[PDB]
C-alpha cells in the first residue's frame, strides 16, 4: 500500500523519500516521529524494504563512517531539511582539502545517503561560529569565560546560577547545537557553589 | 488481541494507553467488572508494546505523599508524626494551588522536612523547596519563573529566593492522532 | 460510544467535560446511579481525549486543605493540631471572602504555617500570605493588585506589604462554542 | 435537557442558577425530592454552561467560619479553642450587624488571631480586621467607607484606624432580563 | 464539506488559505484555536490535505529553515495580521544584502509559505527597537541597565520586585515580543534579594 | 430573524451595526453585554454571520495591527460612543505625520472596522492630558511624583495609604483610562510602608 | 510449549516477557486465574530461555522501599521508626517528581539516613542524595545533569551541589520487533 | 531458507556475507544484535554453516592470533564499517616492516576473515592519535596529566569529578576507543578525593 497512509493521518509530518539503492526512506522529525514511523515497518508489512532516518541520528551515522575515512577533516552539521539534498558546512580555515576532493566528498557521502541527490557542501568560518556562540551567550547575559584551543572553542559556564538563567542557558545551548552541532564549540554548565 | 495488562484499576489504566497511543501503537481498554480493567494490544504490535510498558515502567506506582504513612488512627502519634503529615498536607495544597495558575497544566511541589530541630536542641534550618510546572505551548517560560518563586515565597516562615528551586517545563506535542490498525 | 472514565463523583465529572470541551472534543455525562457517572467519548476522539486525560491529570484530586488531616473527633488533640486547623480556617475563609470581591472569579490563599514559635521558645516569625485571582477580561489587572494587598493586610496581625505575594491573572477565552460531532 | 448537576441542596442550587443567567443560559431548577435538587440546561448551552461551572467553581463549597472546626461536643476543649471560637462568633455577628446599616447588601469581616499571646508570655498585638462591603448604585462609595470604620473601631479592645482595612465596592448591574430559549 | 463549517460556529476566529500546492491552509490565532482546528483534521476527513498554521510557530518554523539558508541575517519578526501576505521585518542597518538578493530572499520564503501571495520585506532601525523597549520600560517605572553589544541590547532587570512592578513588567515584555520578536531585545528579569 | 429581538428584552443595552462587508456587527456596552451577545450567536443561528464588537477590545484589536502597520505612531484611544463614526485621537505633539496621509490613515482603519462610516481623527495635546490626569490626581489629595519620560509621562503613587484614598484613587485611573487610555500616562499605585 | 515460570503475579510476568524477547525468544503469558500467570516457551529455546532467567535473576524481586518494613500497625513506633518511613517517603515522591520531567522515563532516587544524630547528642550531617535517570535517544545527557542537580538540591534543607550524585543514562534501543517461532 | 527472513523483520540491521570457506558469516552490529542472531543459528536450522562476526569481538579475535605470529606490531584497530573489506590502521612510525610483508600481512589476515575481499592497511601517525586524546579532553574541559612513554602514552584523570564532567569523559571516551581503539591511549579516570 501507499506509505503516506501506512503513516499517520496527517501527511506533513513524515516525507517519503525514493532512494537509489532500491529501498524507500522516510524522513521523521524527532524521536517521536522516529518510533511512530519504526512502529509501522517493524510491526507489519510494506511491499519493498524501508529504513526510517532522522535528522540528528543519520547525521551520526555519517560520523562513525566518516572518522575512518577522513579522519582530522574539520566539519560542523549535516543538516537534513530538505532531505532530497544535504547542506554539509564545513570548516573554511581548518580543511586543506582542494577543490578536487571535495567534490569526491560529494560522492562518498551519496553512497552512505542513497535518498539523498547531491550533497551541498559549503564552508563556515570558525570565527563565525564562535562569534554567534559568544555573541549570544553574552546576550543572555551569562558568566563565561572563552578558552580557546587548537581547533575548537570552549565556553565553560559556572557559578551558582539560578533559574532564570538557567533556563535561558539550556534554550540556547540547544538552540545552537541544533544549528552548527556540537563538534566545534562546548558548553560546559558546570554549576557549583561559591 | 493479545493480553497485555489485567487487573488495572482507572487512573493507571488510562495513564498506559496515553504512553502507548504515543508510541503509535492503539489499545483497547477492556473493562472486566469487579476485577480491574485490561488493556489489550494486537498480535504485531504486542512485541513493541511489551517494551513501552519495561521502559515507562507501566503500570504507574500509585502516587505517594508522605502522610499516607503516619495515618493516626488510634496510636498516640509521638509529634514527629503532626509534622509529617503537617508539611505533606501543604506539599499538596501548594500542589493544587500552582496547578490553578494561568497556564500551569501540572505542578509538583518538595518541602524540604528539617524535623528532628526539637530533639537536637537547636533553632531550625531554613525552609527549602522545589516545584516543577507544565506550561502550554506558546508561553514565554522565562518569565512565568518569577510569578511561582514570588508565589511560594510568601507560603511559609523563612525561605528565601535562593531556597526555592523551579524548573519548569512546557509540554509536549499535543496527542490528537489516530495511531491505526496494523494491515492484515 | 468508547467508555473513558466511570464511577465518578459529580464535581469531578463536570470538570473533564470542561477540559474536553475546551479541546474540541464533545463528551456525554452519563450517570449510571449510585455507582458515579461516567464519560463516554466517540471513538475517532477517543485517541485524542486519552492524551488530555494525561496532561491534565484528570479526573481532580479533591481540593484539600490543611484542616482535613486534623478532624479531632474524640483524640485529645496536641496544641499542634488547633493551630493546624485554626489557620485552615481562615485559609478557607479568606479565599471566600475575595471571591466575593468586583470581578474575582476564583481565588485561593495560602498562610505561612509559623507553628514551633512556643515549642522552641522563640517569639513567632511574621505572617506570610500569597494570593491567586482570576479576573474577567477587560478589567485592568495593574489596579486591583492594590486592593487584594490592601485587604488581606489587616486580615493578620503582624504583616507587611513584603510578605504579601498576589499574582493574580485574567480568565482564558470564553468557551461558548459547539464542539461538534465528527463526520462519518 | 441535558443533566448538569445533580444532588444539589437548596442554597447551593440557587446560586448556580444566579451565575448561569447572568451569562445568558437559562436553567430549570427540577427538584428530585430528598435526593437534592437538579440543574437541567438546553443542548445548545449545556457547551457553555459547563464551562461557567468551571470558572467558577460552581458547586459554591459550604460557607466556612472558624468555630466550625471547633465544635467542643464532650471534649475538654483547650483554651486555644475557647479563643477561636469566640472570635469566631465576632466574627459573624459583625458581619451580621453591618448587614444592616443604609444600602450594605452583604458584607465580610475578618478579625486578626493573635492566639498564642499567653504561651509566649508576651503581651498580644494589637487587633487587625478586614472589612467587605456590597453597596448599592448610585451611593458615593467614598462617604460610606467613614462610617464602617468608625462603627468597628470600637467593636475592639486596642485597634486604631490604621489596623482597619475596608474594601467596599457598589454591587453589579441588575439582572432583571430573561435570557431566552434558544431556537430550533 | 466546507471546512469553514467542518472548523466551529464562529467563522472569524479562522481563516482558511488555499495555498499553491494543493495543500489548504487555516490560520489559528493562538494556541487553543490551533489545538481547536488540529483536532478536526486529524479526526477525521476533509477531501484533501489540510495544516493549520500559527503566528507564532511558522514563524518559528521559517527560523529553523532561515538560520541554514541564511545566517547571519539580521531579521525581527514575521507578521501574519493579514496572511495572505506577510511583513518580515529585517535589520535596517546590520543588513548588508542588496536589493538583487532581497527580491530572491522575498521568493525564498514563497517556498516556505505557499498560502502567501508576496512577502512584504521592509526594514527597522535597531534604534528605534531598544529605543521603545526602553522607553518604555522606564515608562513602567522599572529598575533596569541598559548593556549593548555586538548585534543585540540585554535588559536585566533585577531588585527585590514586588507584585505591581512584577505584573507591569510582563505586559509589557509579552506585548513587546508580540510586536518585534525576541532576536534583538532579551529582557532578563533576574528577581533576587538585596 | 431579527437580530435586536433574537438578543434580549432590552433594545436599548444594543446597537447593531451592518457592516459594508457582508458580516452584521452588534455594539455592546461591557463584558456582561458582550457575553450576553456572544451568547445568542454562537449557541444558535442568525440567517447570516455576525460579531459582537466591543469598546475597549476592539480598541485593542486595532492596536495589533496598528503596532506593525504604523510603529512610532502616538495615539491614545479610539472612542465607540457613536459606533457608526468613531473618534481616534492622536498626538497633536508627537505625530509628524502630514495631513495627506493622516485621511490614508482614516482609510486604513475603516478596512479594519466595516461598520463604521468614516473615522473622525483629532488630534489632543499632550500637555493636556498630563494635565488633567495630574489636576485630577491632586485634587483627590493624593501624594504622588510626576516623573517625566521623553514620549510620557508617569505618576508613581506611593506610601501607606489607607482606604478613603485607595478608592479615590481606583475611580479616578478607571475615569481616566476611559477617557484618555493608558497609552501616554502610567500610574504607578505602589502601595508600601514607610 | 515447554513450562518455565509458574505462579507469577502481574508485573513480574509483564518483565520476564520483556527480557526474553529482547533475546529472541518468544514467550506466551497464560494465565492460571487465582494461581497467577505461567510463561511458556518453545521446546527449542527452553534451553536459552532459561539461562536469561538465571543471568537476569528473573523473576524481579518486588521493589522495596525503606518504610514496607516500619509498618506501624499498633506498635509504639519509636522515633527511629518516624524518620525510617519519613524519609522513605522522600524517596518515593522525588523519584514519583523526577519521572514527570521532559524526557526522563524512569528516575530512582536514595537519600544519606543520618538517624541516629539525636541518640549521640551531635549536629546532624549534611543530606547527600543520589539519582538515577533514563532519557529518551536523542537527548544530549551533558546538559539534563544540571536541571535535575538543581531541581533536589532545595528539596532537602542542607545540601551541596557535592553531595548530589546523579548518573544518568540513555535507554537502550528499542525492541519493536518480533522474535519469531523456531522452524520445524 | 533465506537468512535474510531467517533473521528478524528489519533486513537493515544485519549484513549476510558469503565467506570463502564455504561457511556463511552475519556481521551484526553490537552486542544485542550479536545475541539476536546467535539466537537463530543455534536454536534452529540454516542448511550450511553460519557464524557470528560482531566488529568489537572479531577485531579482538584477530589480536589473539596476532600477537603470536606478528608480536612487537604495533596498530591500532580494524573496522568493519564495510565487513567486505575492513581497514587495519597500523602505526606509521612504530612499524618497520617494509612494503614486501605488509602486502605479505594484508593476506595473512585473510586466512582469518573469509568474508573479507582485502584488508586496507594503512598506516597514521601517532602523534595524530595522541593528538586528538589530547585536543578533545581538554576540549571536555577536564584536568589531566599526559604521561608518555615508548610506545604509547597514558591520560591520567583525577580530582573529585562531578557528574559534568564524568559524562563528558565517558562518552568522549567511548567516542574514542570505538574510532582508534585502546592499544596506544589508555584512559585512567582515577576518582579520589583532595
Amino acid at each position: 500500500a501507499e506509505l503516506d497512509s501506512l503513516l499517520g493521518q496527517e501527511k506533513e509530518r513524515f516525507q517519503v523519500l525514493p532512494g537509489r539503492d532500491k529501498m524507500l526512506y522516510v524522513a521523521a522529525q524527532n524521536e517521536r516521529d522516529t518510533l511512530w514511523a519504526r512502529q509501522v515497518l517493524a510491526r507489519g508489512d510494506y511491499d519493498k524494504n524501508a529504513r526510517v532516518i532522522n535528522e540528528n541520528e543519520e547525521n551520526k551515522r555519517i560520523s562513525i563512517w566518516l572518522d575512518t575515512y577522513y579522519p582530522q577533516l574539520a566539519y560542523y552539521r549535516i543538516h537534513f531539511d530538505e532531505p532530497r539534498k544535504p547542506v554539509f558546512w564545513l570548516s573554511r580555515q581548518r580543511n586543506t582539502m582542494s577543490k578536487k576532493e571535495l567534490e569526491v566528498l560529494s560522492q562518498k557521502l551519496r553512497a552512505l545517503m542513497p535518498y539523498a541527490d547531491s550533497v551541498n557542501i559549503t564552508l563556515m568560518d570558525d570565527v563565525t561560529a564562535a562569534g554567534q556562540a559568544e555573541a549570544g551567550l553574552k546576550q543572555q547575559a551569562l558568566p563565561y569565560s572563552r578558552r580557546n584551543h587548537k581547533g575548537g572553542v570552549t565556553f565553560v559556564i559556572q557559578g551558582a546560577l539560578d533559574d532564570v538563567e538557567i533556563l535561558r542557558a539550556r534554550q540556547f545551548v540547544d538552540s545552537y547545537y541544533r544549528t552548527w552541532g556540537g563538534r566545534y564549540v562546548q558548553f560546559a554548565i558546570e554549576l557549583k557553589d561559591d | 488481541d493479545k493480553d497485555l495488562l489485567k487487573g488495572l484499576d482507572q487512573e493507571q489504566a488510562n495513564e498506559v494507553i496515553a504512553v502507548l497511543q504515543m508510541h503509535n501503537i492503539e489499545a483497547n481498554k477492556i473493562d472486566s467488572g469487579k476485577l480491574g480493567y485490561s488493556i489489550t494490544v494486537a498480535e504485531p504490535d504486542f512485541t513493541a508494546a511489551v517494551y513501552w510498558i519495561k521502559t515507562y515502567q507501566l503500570p504507574p506506582r500509585p502516587r505517594v505523599e508522605i502522610a499516607q504513612m503516619f495515618p493516626a488512627d488510634s496510636l498516640v502519634s509521638s509529634p514527629r508524626a503532626e509534622k509529617a503529615r503537617l508539611y505533606s498536607a501543604i506539599e499538596q495544597r501548594l500542589e493544587q494551588s500552582l496547578q490553578t495558575m494561568e497556564g500551569v497544566l501540572s505542578a509538583r511541589v518538595h518541602i524540604s522536612y528539617d524535623i528532628d530541630a526539637g530533639e537536637n536542641g537547636r533553632p531550625p534550618k531554613p525552609v527549602h523547596l522545589s516545584a516543577l510546572a507544565v506550561y502550554e505551548r506558546g508561553s514565554p517560560l522565562a518569565h512565568q519563573i518569577s510569578d511561582i518563586k514570588r508565589f511560594l515565597k510568601n507560603s511559609f516562615a523563612d525561605v528565601d529566593y535562593d531556597n526555592i528551586s523551579v524548573v519548569l517545563s512546557e509540554r509536549s506535542d499535543a496527542q490528537l492522532q489516530a495511531p491505526g490498525t496494523p494491515v492484515k
